[PDB]
C-alpha cells in the first residue's frame, strides 16, 4: 500500500535460546542500538554462573517514516542467535 | 518573508523543532544544520510562519509605542519593510499605509516625509527573543498545524486542540500580568477624571 | 567542600531526635558520640534508638548536663565486612548489584570527608 | 539487610515513570547507548519541568534581585536560564532585544548600575515541590502516548489524573502563599490602618 | 525517591499486593523476596508511587506543626532530604525552598541558618504506619494505575474507578473525624472574638 | 595520571588539556587560581571543543592575576550514572561503567589524600 | 592492618613481613624513604619470599642516607581484574573480585586520611 | 530611479539605532560612515554594534557635535571573495544556490545605484 503514510511505532523481534544481538534502528537524522544482553535482573534465569542464553521476545521502539528508517541487527558475542519472527506497530493515517 | 533555514539555530529552536516533529511521532533530531531529514525542515518552516503569526496579534512588549521612523534626507520617503508586522498611528486614526513597500500617508496622499514620524510598531522577532510563555504557544499551534498537513491523526488532533486553548490562556494571563494595566490611574480618560 | 558523611548538631536543651541525611548501608555503620568532654560512643541496644529510617531518638537528655554541649553523628563503613556476597546458585537482583557499588563509594565519602 | 537508607537517582527514577506509565520496563541507565524512549521521556520530562516552572509560583518568583551590567560593555545578557523579567511594580519594561535585556519604554538597551526585576529561573526536575513533581512526571506520562505510541485507554486516566495533579499544585500554591485579602494586599492593608 | 525492594515486608504490604495484583487477575503472591515475579515487582512499584503520592497532599496526622530542623554548626546549612514532601512556614506566608538540597531562605537569599527554624513538614511514611482508612485508598489508586499500564480491562477500570471514589469519601471521613476541627474554638480568630 | 592536576596559564591561552579520563562533562571541575579560589560555571563559562580541551573563550585571566587554572575531576557518588532497577536487562556497558564510576569516585578520594 | 606502613630499616635486614591483603603481586609498591621517594622493581630489585613476607634482594640498608622502608598497597583503577563483556556467564567470582577491587581503592583512601 | 542600497539619515541630535533597509549577504559588507566633515568609516567592533539584524546601534553621541550632521549607511559587496563555494562532497541545498545568483545581484545593484 504506497498510498498514504505509514508512522510506525515499534518492531519486535523473537529468539530462541539465542544470546546477546544489538538491533541498530537508523533514521535519517540519528541512530540507535538497543541492545539485548542477559535475561533481565530479578529474573529466574539470570541467577549467576548459568549460560545466561534462552528464549524470549524483544520489544524496541523504533519510530519514524517506515520508509526512512533502517533496521539491523547484528551481534559478535560468541553465541547463537536464532530469529523465529519480527514485526511491528505503526499508524498509517492513508493520504 | 524568509527562507527557514536562513535562521541561526539555537537550543531554543532545537527543542521548538523537536517538539513539532514528536506531534507527528517523529524522533527528535539532533541538530539542524546539515541534515537531509524533509520533516525537519517543514517543522523549521510551520514554526516560522506561526512565529509570525503569533507576533502580528498586538502584544504590550511585541508593540513600540511612539518610536521614530527617519527617511532618508536625499530620497524623502520612509521604507516599509516586511519586518514591519503593523503600522499604526499613536493617535486614535491611524494615517500610514502601504504604497509599493514605501509608507504612504493616505490623507495627504504623499510618500515623501521630513524629519520622521512617531508611530507604534509591531517588529518581527526570531523564535528566541520571545517570551517563554508564548513559545510553548507557538510551538503547540505549530504542531497542530504541522500535524495536519502531513500526518493528520484525529487522536493527536483532538489532544493538541486543548492543549493550543490552555497555551492561550496561559499567554493571555502572561499579558495581563506583563502589562500591568490600571482601569483607574492607568486609563488615559479616567486619570484625568480623578484629579481632585 | 561540605561534609556530607559528619555533621554536629548544637543540643540545645533537651532534643530528643536528630535527623541522619547521609545514605548508610547498615544500622551499624552510624556512629553517634556526645562532645564537649570526652567523644562518648553511644550503644544502639539502650543508650540510642533509630524509630525511623532517618531519624534518632536519644534516651536520655543531655543538654548542657554532664558537660556534653553537641552531638555528633557520622557513618563509618567497614571495609573488612561486605553486605553482599554472590554465590553461584543465587539469582542476580538489583539489590545485589546496587549494594557493590554504593557501599565502595560511602567509604570514599568518608576519606574525602576527613581530609 | 533491610536497615539501608540508600536512595536512587531522581531523574532516573523520573524517566523510569514515564516508561512505566504505558507498562515498559524500566532502563537501568539514561547515559550510554542511544535509546529512543529513553531520549524519548527525558526530553519531555525537561520541557515539561521547564513549562511548568514558567507558569509562575510563589516559590518559583525571586523578588527585587539585581542584574548587572557588564562594566565596559554596559549591556545585561538576557540568558536561557531566565524564564520571565517582569518590572516589580506593574508595566513591565524590559524585555529581549538580541539576547540582552531592552527597556522598551526608554529604547536603550544600555544600563548602569543595575535594574531590579521579578526573576523566574529554571531549576532541576528536583529543588521542585513534591506536589509539582509528581504534576511534572504525570504531565510528561500523558504527553509520552499522545504522541509516539497511542494507547487510547492510557490516555483516558492519565488526562483525569493530571487534572487532579494540576488541582493539587494549585492548593499547596494557596498554602505556600498564604495571601490575606484583608492586610496582605498592597491596597486593603493602608485602609484599614487605623 | 527509594528502592521498591528497598522497604521491609509486612504482612500489610503483602496483603496490598496481592489486592493490586488482583485487579489485572494475576494470583495472589505468598512471599515477596526470592521471587521472579515481574508483576509482583511492579505492584510494589507502583504501590510506593502511591503512597507517596497520598501522602503528599496534607492530611492532619501526616502534617507536624512546628517542629524544629537543626542545622549543623560547622555547615551552618540545613539539609533538604527528598524524605521532606513539603516543607511551609508556620505562618501565612512560607519563605523556605529548596537550592542544591539545602533549605534556602528566599526573602533572606540565604541558605545558612543559626539556631534552627521551626516549619510544617509533611513526612514521608511507609506503607505500613499509616491509617487503617487510608491504605485501602492507596491500594484502590494503585490498583486502577497498575491495570491502567499492563493490562488495561475497561469492565475493571469502571469499578476500581467507583471503589477510588468511595475510597476517597471514606478517608475525608476519616480525615474530620480524626481533625474534630470546631469553627468556634478551634478556630484561630473566632475563638478571639468569644471571649466575652 | 593524576585526577588533581594544575595548568599554570602562561599567556592568553584558551585552550588547556585534560589528561584524566572522565565520565561526564558535570563532574570535570575547573577553578580560576590566582587571586582568590573562583568557581566557574563550566557549561557556560567553557567549551568543549574536544573532551580534553577546554575553552576559556576570551584569554580569560588576564593582569588582574588569573594566571592559574586549576583541573579537578570531582565524580559525584550521590548522582550514580547507572544504579541498576529490577526488571531491566543488564548489559556489559552498565556494569563497566558503574565499575568505572567508583573507580573514578576512589580515585578522586585516594589522590585527595 | 593499614594497608600503607613503614618499616624501620634496621641496618641490614633482608626481609619484611606486610599484614595486609592484596590482590595481585603488582599491586604492592615498596619504596626507599629517607632522602627521596625511590621506586623499585618488582623482580630485579626485590623478591616476595612467601605471600607475607618480602625480602629485598640488594640489602640497601642505612647507606647513602636511607633510613626507612615504606610499603604500601596501590590498586590501579585503569587496571581491572575482572570486566564485563555482553555475552558470556557472570560468575560469582568475577563480581566479587570486583568488588573488593574497588573496595581496595577506597581502603586505601581512609587509611591515608 | 531610487537608490535601495545607499542612504543616509539625519542625525537630529543623539539617536542610538538606524535601521538598514536593504538585504546584505555579511555583516562585514554594511558600511557605516559618518558625514558632515570627512568620510569617517565606522569600527564594527566597538564603534557600532548591530543588536538586531535590521537595526544597528551606535555607541557615542554623535549628532551635531563633531560636525558630522549626518549618518551614511550603504551596501558594498565583496567580489573577490565568494560567500558559497560548491565542493564534490558537499550536498545541494537552497541556501547555497540562492546566495550565488543573488550575491552577483547585489554587485550589479551597486553598480546600477552609484550610477
Amino acid at each position: 500500500e504506497d498510498i498514504g503514510r505509514l508512522q510506525l511505532r515499534r518492531a519486535w523481534v523473537n529468539y530462541e535460546n539465542s544470546g546477546t544481538f544489538d538491533i541498530y534502528v537508523e533514521n535519517q537524522s540519528s541512530n540507535w542500538k538497543y541492545t539485548m544482553a542477559g535475561a533481565r535482573l530479578g529474573s529466574n534465569t539470570l541467577r549467576a554462573g548459568r549460560l545466561n542464553l534462552g528464549t524470549g521476545q524483544y520489544r524496541f521502539p523504533v519510530v519514524g517514516n517506515a520508509k526512512f528508517n533502517t533496521v539491523y541487527i547484528l551481534s559478535d558475542e560468541t553465541t547463537p542467535l536464532n530469529i523465529i519472527g519480527c514485526g511491528w506497530e505503526g499508524n498509517y493515517l492513508r493520504r | 518573508m524568509r527562507s527557514y533555514d536562513m535562521n541561526v539555530e539555537t537550543a531554543a529552536e532545537l527543542s521548538a523543532v523537536n517538539d513539532i516533529l514528536a506531534s507527528i511521532g517523529e524522533p527528535p533530531v539532533s541538530t539542524l544544520e546539515g541534515d537531509a531529514n524533509a520533516d525537519a525542515a517543514n517543522a523549521r518552516r510551520i514554526l516560522n510562519k506561526i512565529n509570525r503569526q503569533i507576533q502580528s496579534r498586538g502584544w504590550t512588549f511585541n508593540i513600540e509605542e511612539g518610536i521614530t521612523l527617519l527617511p532618508d534626507v536625499y530620497s524623502n520617503l520612509i521604507v516599509y519593510s516586511d519586518d514591519y508586522l503593523s503600522l499604526m498611528s499613536t493617535s486614535g486614526q491611524s494615517i500610514y499605509v502601504n504604497r509599493g513597500g514605501y509608507v504612504y500617508d493616505r490623507t495627504s496622499q504623499s510618500d515623501r516625509f521630513d524629519s520622521g514620524i512617531t508611530v507604534n510598531i509591531i517588529r518581527l522577532r526570531d523564535y528566541d527573543e520571545m517570551p517563554e510563555c508564548f513559545r510553548y504557544w507557538i510551538v503547540t499551534k505549530a504542531s497542530r498545524q504541522f500535524n495536519n498537513r502531513f500526518f493528520g491523526a484525529p487522536e493527536v488532533e483532538g489532544v493538541l486542540q486543548e492543549e493550543e486553548d490552555e497555551a492561550r490562556r496561559l499567554c493571555m494571563e502572561y499579558e495581563m500580568d506583563y502589562g500591568g494595566y490600571n482601569m483607574l490611574d492607568g486609563d488615559a480618560f479616567t486619570s484625568g477624571l480623578l484629579t481632585r | 567542600n561540605v561534609i556530607k558523611t559528619v555533621l554536629t548538631y548544637q543540643l540545645d536543651g533537651s532534643n530528643r531526635d536528630f535527623n541522619i541525611p547521609f545514605e548508610y548501608l547498615a544500622r551499624k555503620f552510624v556512629v553517634v558520640t556526645l562532645i564537649g568532654v570526652d567523644r562518648k560512643v553511644l550503644t544502639i541496644n539502650t543508650d540510642y534508638r533509630f524509630a525511623t529510617r532517618t531519624t534518632i531518638s536519644l534516651t536520655k537528655a543531655w543538654g548542657p548536663a554532664d558537660g556534653y554541649t553537641t552531638i555528633e553523628l557520622r557513618r563509618v563503613t567497614s571495609t573488612t565486612d561486605r553486605l553482599v556476597d554472590f554465590t553461584d546458585g543465587s539469582i542476580l537482583r538489583a539489590y545485589d548489584l546496587n549494594v557493590a557499588q554504593i557501599q565502595t563509594m560511602h567509604v570514599a565519602e568518608e576519606a574525602r570527608d576527613l581530609t
